């Protein structure tokens, strides 16, 4: 539920004894948590909102002159000057032009010209700086059990479903606690300072177009700005970055603007995550936190329940969730009341021996009428297998071949593990982590070279990558010595970084 | 003005898409492909600087393609 | 006149005999032919008027997405299908999005988006094409006579004159002959074709800003274009270069367009030629024409006149016009009539031995009334000499002093014939040219240089051409061969061809 | 429209200047400069594959000029 047709679902299986387990919630991929004995819980970032920002900077990227002037003098009668010239309003430039009798003045030499321009500003983009005490992770919880189709994206009504909560974890309470009804409360004890790194990213918005810059490029547009929040008429420092003065040969000097550079700077920031807004709270839709999930009070609710007698009906036929598991749907004619689904997977049905694990542990019947739905996910074993959903001789049965094979298991446990790290880079060793002295010792590691790597490199695009990476693995495979590993290592980070994009 | 300076160095790496994506990867590769079908005479330019500067047959490659790099962009 | 106070004058002197002259007239430069015994002609190219154009494409540099719908299919369905993707007014893309039961669906898997949104272009830049039929130079001329310094730069009455007369060039009358009344007829025998080569330019047109922009650059820019002359709905072939298909990871694909591409252009131009228009007609004001100048019916008027009397006066102090020539202005007091001026340089007092020539020749006093200006032109010597101006005692002097030296001379003339061969190339060598076996085999040696280069380099701009210039210095003072003149002197051609500019 | 080809490539020489010609000459130079200034570290990874590179001492100063003219271009 809530994260069972996701492409992008990580299972996060085991913990510390059934303490705690880590996990790194990322916006567009889910986490399903299964415990030994504690019911499946889905875990999913939704949105990251910041709230409170104020603007440090304002680029104007279209401009417009308004009444231009000039003023010459004679040769060797000092230089032009003009009374707008002292206002900070007018941009102004002086060069030496022609002079000669025809041109009214006495002596023939190179004058002096000043052509001041009023500059006025038609639109300007903002960039607002973010402090990571604004920062308000929200995350929606599901947990697999008394749940039907109609409840997976179905996001009418959550406080009073005991299956569906969010949490608002601030780093002013970064520890929050969710209230599932029934099955306990699950502990998130999140990390939100450490996220997407705001320390060094800006809010930009350009004509209702909001990105999430960064400081350093922020920092570096030649355009003209002004110091901050001015809804007035600012002061425009930098204004020769948008006005052009040319001089044709003679006593001549036109001043005309460059016009609008939105679309220069639309195809300039080609990296920046684009974000939204609904007032003054901005809300991103990528990132990630870091959550630890203290599970020590999510109980399995109805492991007391007595089992069903019979009279099980599949409706929406099986179907299979792009990682092998098996959502089904089932529907309960009887009037138990809270009983408990007896299913299984098995092998060629006369000794039944179970051969798949179960990703909704103990699913259970609620509803007491006579049909009433429920939703299973199980995880076949490799290869075909049965469904058998009941006890006696009215159980249903439903033919599944898993196609697949274990090596093509961990290949693509491996490439989904090595896409990870080249996303999320250090923190990627706090997945699945329940401490140790390799998933504590390794990050030391990782984090090592990954500021040596970050401050090495660190500034290069996709097709510098790539081609800095061809010259390192050339330089890999001759001038042999014991710096050939270290420039071939220097291929692979350079290619699997980018390269899985 | 004219030195924008690009955001693809400071790209920010998350699981969700960048603000021009698609559009990131034949990007230089038009430019050069452009430039080079426009001028190609300064190809054999190319040519005989690298294979008068480079010593082994592996560094005359090396020195053609970083101008052939260097000249479609102007350093 | 007309020259006198221009900084890039050249001076023209000699001819075949008296038959004729080539001459390179280039905008902003004037022309000063003084022959043996024929009046001093200034001759100046004004504008270039380029008419009749065709357009042939229209970029789309701002555009603006309408409506826009989306449709999808659950997996294995077939793929997504709009009602309005068979327009040719909407750009729309098909993706994969992910799809489940909680979407609707009823099948696990990836399934198929389409996006349509209508295009509409607000802003767009034409560009025509110009054919070598349609240029039509205008030249002025004007001969050093009777004339003041009201006659300079004064263009208010040219046909009533005598001694200004202008002239169109088209190829399809080259040859064209100006009334010079009483002077004669100078007679031009133009090249209006092989001009600045107009068969590789376009005329641009872009928000009231008109440019030259070469023809390969045109026909390279990624913009929505459309096919010619449409002024209602266009095609819009290439409409995906300006809107952009984001999918952020689920059943959504958002489309937004880039902005205002017209700042982005404004500085990818960056080196070409901004004209003008009045109208249907192109005004270019940079450019050159190539000239021979018949001046077998220039004649002398005011050969056979009496001497003048006395009571000459100094009005408007002598001055230097940039290069050494003295323009003295006099005013004759007397009723003689039509006489003519008895003006000379001279040494100290006593010989009177004449050291200067005269820039006008045989300046000559027409007006009859009692106060009759005129304005002379002299080219003094080197060092301190006298202006004497007059007969008997009452001549009237003035000290002048030509700071300068002939060696100085010499390499400012040098100077001026490498900027005028960096700029014109080629013909550059018919610029005072008279028919020869060096300034005729040397300009065929310099046209396969010409074409050898700029079909081998021809494509570096400032920057690039500095970078390869110091390289190939460096190729040449190291790697001694025979082959180190050859990179030497594609450092001269590189270097200076760029760093005079 | 993120691949406008640059007009200096084809500059039409004449007496007059070009459109932009006075911001023209300190063009490339600010875009090589912010970006050796925002990525020092870059300056030593070059360096490292520059002396890797050119066997002798006037060939890998070439290397160097040429990976930190193509780094801050990309192409």
């Amino acid at each position: 539920i809530r994260c069972i047709g996701v492409s992008n679902r990580d299972f996060v299986e085991g913990m510390s004894g059934g303490t705690w387990v880590d996990v790194v919630l990322e916006h567009g991929g889910c986490v399903t948590v299964m415990a030994q004995d504690k019911p499946t819980v889905d875990i999913e970032l939704v949105t990251t909102t910041v709230s409170n920002m104020a603007e440090v900077r304002s680029y104007c990227y279209e401009a417009s002159i308004s009444d231009m002037a000039s003023d010459s003098r004679c040769p060797t009668q000092g230089e032009a000057y003009l009374d707008k010239q002292s206002d900070t309003q007018y941009v102004c430039k002086r060069t030496l032009v022609d002079r000669g009798w025809g041109n009214g003045c006495g002596l023939f030499g190179k004058g002096s010209l000043v052509t001041c321009a009023k500059f006025a500003c038609s639109k300007k983009m903002t960039g607002k700086s973010i402090q990571p005490e604004n920062l308000e992770y929200r995350i929606m919880l599901s947990v697999h059990g008394s749940q039907h189709s109609g409840m997976i994206v179905n996001d009418t009504g959550y406080e009073t479903d005991e299956n569906r909560a969010k949490v608002e974890v601030t780093p002013n309470s970064p520890r929050a606690e969710a209230t599932l009804g029934g099955f306990g409360s699950l502990g998130l004890d999140c990390e939100p300072r450490t996220g997407l790194d705001f320390s060094d990213l800006y809010y930009l918005t350009m004509n209702n177009k909001h990105w999430l810059v960064h400081k350093e490029w922020f920092h570096d547009i030649p355009l003209p700005w002004h110091a901050g929040a001015d809804t007035g008429t600012p002061h425009w420092n930098n204004k020769e970055a948008l006005v052009e003065f040319k001089d044709a040969h003679a006593k001549r000097q036109t001043v005309v603007v460059l016009g609008s550079q939105e679309g220069a700077v639309h195809t300039a920031l080609a990296g920046a995550l684009e974000a939204e807004m609904d007032g003054a709270k901005g809300k991103l839709f990528s990132g990630h936190l870091k959550c630890r999930l203290k599970m020590d009070k999510l109980r399995l609710k109805g492991v007391s329940y007595s089992l069903c007698t019979a009279a099980f009906t599949f409706t929406k036929i099986p179907a299979e969730t792009l990682h092998g598991t098996v959502t089904v749907e089932v529907q309960y004619a009887g009037t138990d009341g809270p009983c408990k689904i007896p299913v299984q997977m098995a092998v060629d049905m006369q000794t039944l021996t179970p051969v798949g694990r179960l990703i909704t542990a103990n699913p259970v019947i609620t509803e007491s009428t006579e049909n009433s739905k429920m939703m299973l996910e199980l995880d076949p074993p490799f290869g075909d297998s049965y469904i058998v959903i009941g006890v006696g001789d009215k159980k249903i049965t439903h033919h599944w071949h898993r196609s697949g094979s274990t090596i093509g298991k961990a290949f693509e446990a491996t490439v989904r593990g090595a896409k990870r790290m080249a996303v999320l880079g250090d923190t990627a060793w706090d997945f699945g982590s329940v401490g140790g002295v390799f998933n504590s010792l390794g990050k030391g590691i990782h984090q090592i070279f990954g500021a040596a790597f970050k401050s090495l490199f660190g500034g290069m695009s996709w097709f510098s990558q790539i081609l800095i990476g061809t010259l390192l693995v050339w330089l890999g495979l001759n001038t042999k010595n014991g710096s050939i590993s270290l420039t071939c290592l220097a291929l692979g980070g350079v290619m699997i970084f980018l390269s899985t994009a | 003005a004219v030195t924008l300076p690009s955001h693809s160095t400071r790209k920010l790496q998350t699981r969700s898409q960048t603000w021009l994506e698609s559009r990131e990867y034949t990007k230089h590769l038009i430019k050069v492909e452009n430039w080079i079908f426009r001028n190609p005479g300064f190809t054999l330019v190319a040519v005989a600087i690298a294979w008068l500067l480079g010593s082994s047959t592996s560094q005359k490659v090396i020195y053609l393609v970083m101008i052939l790099l260097i000249a479609p962009a102007y350093s």
